[PDB]
């Protein structure tokens, strides 16, 4: 390469962080989001109600993990898709939650598990 | 075998195989075969110990 | 992989592990050209230089200048191979083509030996080398490393034998090998090329091979292939690479990729090591040529690859 | 610190025999495999044989456990472990035992207990498959007077 | 080429029983030294206590 | 496809320009030039002589052809080189120049012109 | 689970008992997409003239 190394981007994160889930005819524990203009979406991201990122000091916000890789440049999800998903009751996730800068992960975890949200440990 | 190029989808490049690490995995005492296997059906067991002078 | 973690029976608690990653990576590749003519005004009225009375002739020169291109060719594919071999590729000009260490993101390994120290410990920088040659490997197998190559230089062999440690540990020894490396002829290794044998050293089961490799630039700048890149020449400096039998033919490390010529009839064939192009002059004022070649090495695991200076710092 | 002491070195460098030369300028490594290197450190010394054991695993919060090091001792400080060999009590009188119970599943209870048990699920809904590994044991001495720690420290 | 899930099955199947075999050989290391404790630390057995 | 369409993109030009050049052993008609930090080329631009694109006011500056597509964030070309290449002499190319904007194409031909550069009439 | 990479069907349709036996659930699922590779032979008609 020009600066002698040439990187092709790592593989995004898949779908594989549900342990168990409210088996429902309707989505009983999804919730959809109209995506935001130009803001890129991928699994492990905390959500707010209204479907913007969680940053720092607004932690009680905290309202959904997304779980559906959104491409801003397309308008279309990893699947072809036009809307984001994000588990917001009764599930188990593993750990490996994506937070924004500074952002406190016990505030957004009690937040969370008082929607009945829980975190399972997760080997290294 | 060939595939798309970096950054066009008109060109065609080569794939040259992969590559894999495994982390380690030591097993010096394991194999070493100290421990015997003392299966039993509760979830505590016993023992006595006796001794004279 | 982690370790587990206890768990109470009647809670029914558990833990999971986390998914893996994958990533992809590209190269470029290294493109060589050569241009040479014949022409009738270096045969007319030549004398040639071991007789007084015989001229030149056509096929005396065209050997010599095939010979000389070959030689060009051979000494470049040296030289890029020595570059290859010490984790970056650049050519005489040293314009970057490929960074091992920065694709893989992999740091390199140094280790120093204090060989100025009297109390310096050569067999802790040794079992350092073999430790990491061994950990570091990440194949999923067993690794034996006391299988590895030493390129050492000049500076770096002579200290090394002056070591007192080294000097007293095989004079107490009364045995064949002792004596040889005392008091006898130290040269018993292959041919480089330019000398019979090369220095040859033995210690720790390991084995020492001195080198004196060197070429000269198009501008008169002299390159050596051991030395370390930004090193004084007076500190001892050198190289150490894993054996072929060291992990296998299964898992070969080292490879050499070839391109196609960018003339007619050669689109998408495989590429070979070089090649020749013969053109007639017009009006049959002469002739050239034309010498191609297209290569890359590379290295499939940069972290193998590590740098031995004799200085402690 | 073991290989180094004088009192070692200059006693098997006095001696002309094909051990002490072997383990004076030769290679240390001879012995077997720990599951990653084809050969571990051996040293024979006073009728002893000292093996070098590397063995780290990464626990899940992320430090680094060391099997031989000592409870609260700097890793500055060499520590080492002594236990007897299987022959010197005979096999008669075995000193390591393992126990295995059972698993709190329908149908196990008061049942001979195994190293490992796996199960599978269907999740409902036809959505996927769920796993479980249990395991329930515990690895003790009965003769716990015969574990020694054998420290390079000076106190 | 696609991925199937018996492959998937036999990646998890071999993790899970790395792990454990991971964990069985710390647990012994951790007896053989004298005292029974987990990666946490918690304390399950004591010989040198229990045989006085 | 959100939005009513996604397009991928039309193919890059080829290089078909040429149609006739003296050959040379070494190129006697092409030059090398340094490309840009952040400018992307392709076949069929008109170059200055330092490299930078042509641009209106400036026609009498025209110094090269661009032949080959280069890809400024990978910095190396479509046939993995890490330099631009261009024809400044004696060679006949089809009429097929991009130009940027308010670029008077009248002047850049003139100023090609006496360098040697012709162009053939192209149909449609 | 079972039509990871399988051929679509035209339509899909399941059944699934309830808890302890309280009833039956059904389910109907379909994915599909109709289009023209030449969309300029489509034509419009107005019965006026503007």
């Amino acid at each position: 390469a020009y600066q002698g190394f040439t990187k092709l981007g790592n593989r995004e994160p898949l779908n594989d962080i549900i342990l168990w889930e409210q088996i429902t005819p309707t989505g009983h524990s999804r919730k959809e989001y109209t995506p935001q203009a130009s803001t890129e979406y991928r699994v492990g991201e905390v959500l707010k109600a209204d479907g913007t990122k969680v940053q720092a000091g607004e932690e009680a916000q905290a309202d959904s993990v997304c779980i559906v890789n959104f491409y801003a440049d397309l308008q279309l999800s990893y699947h072809g898709q036009l809307k984001v998903v994000g588990i917001h009751r009764d599930a188990e996730l593993k750990d490996l939650l994506t937070l924004e800068a500074s952002v406190d992960a016990a505030a957004v975890k009690t937040a969370l598990a008082a929607k009945g949200i829980d975190f399972v440990p997760t080997g290294l | 075998m060939l595939t798309n190029s970096e950054k066009s989808r008109f060109f065609l490049a080569d794939l040259t195989g992969e590559v894999q690490s495994i982390p380690n995995t030591y097993g010096y005492i394991s194999n070493l075969g100290l421990f015997r296997s003392a299966p039993i059906t509760q979830t505590t067991f016993l023992m006595d110990l006796t001794d004279w002078d | 992989v982690s370790l587990l973690d206890a768990v109470d029976r009647d809670s029914r608690k558990a833990e999971t592990s986390a998914p893996e990653r994958v990533r992809q990576i590209s190269f470029p590749m290294m493109y060589f050209k050569e241009v040479e003519s014949i022409t009738p005004d270096e045969i007319q009225g030549v004398r040639q230089p071991g007789t007084a009375n015989e001229l030149t002739t056509e096929a005396v020169v065209r050997a010599k200048k095939l010979m000389k291109i070959r030689t060009k060719f051979d000494i470049t594919r040296e030289f890029l191979f020595m570059q290859a071999l010490k984790g970056k590729v650049v050519d005489a000009r040293g314009t970057l083509y490929a960074d091992l260490y920065k694709q893989f993101d992999v740091e390199k390994k140094t280790v120093y030996f204090d060989l100025d120290n009297p109390n310096a410990d050569i067999d802790a920088s040794i079992e350092e080398l073999r430790m990491h040659m061994e950990d570091e490997a990440k194949t999923g197998t067993v690794i034996n490393g006391e299988e590895i190559h030493v390129v050492v230089d000049r500076v770096f062999f002579s200290k090394l034998v002056k070591h007192p440690k080294i000097r007293d540990a095989y004079l107490a020894q009364q045995t064949p090998l002792a004596w040889q490396q005392i008091t006898g002829s130290l040269r018993t290794g292959g041919t480089d090329g330019v000398q019979a044998h090369m220095n040859t050293f033995y210690y720790g089961g390991v084995k020492f091979v001195q080198y004196n490799g060197k070429f000269k630039d198009k501008r008169g700048k002299v390159h050596t292939l051991v030395s370390i890149d930004s090193v004084a020449a007076t500190v001892g400096v050198g190289h150490a690479f894993p054996n072929v039998s060291m992990l296998g033919e299964a898992n070969n490390i080292f490879e050499v990729a070839y391109g196609p010529c960018p003339k007619m009839g050669y689109a998408n064939t495989l590429g070979q090591e070089l090649y020749v192009f013969e053109y007639e002059k017009d009006r049959d004022e002469g002739i050239d040529f034309e010498a191609h070649s297209y290569m890359l090495p590379y290295c499939t695991r940069p972290q193998l690859l590590v740098d031995v200076r004799a200085d402690a710092k």
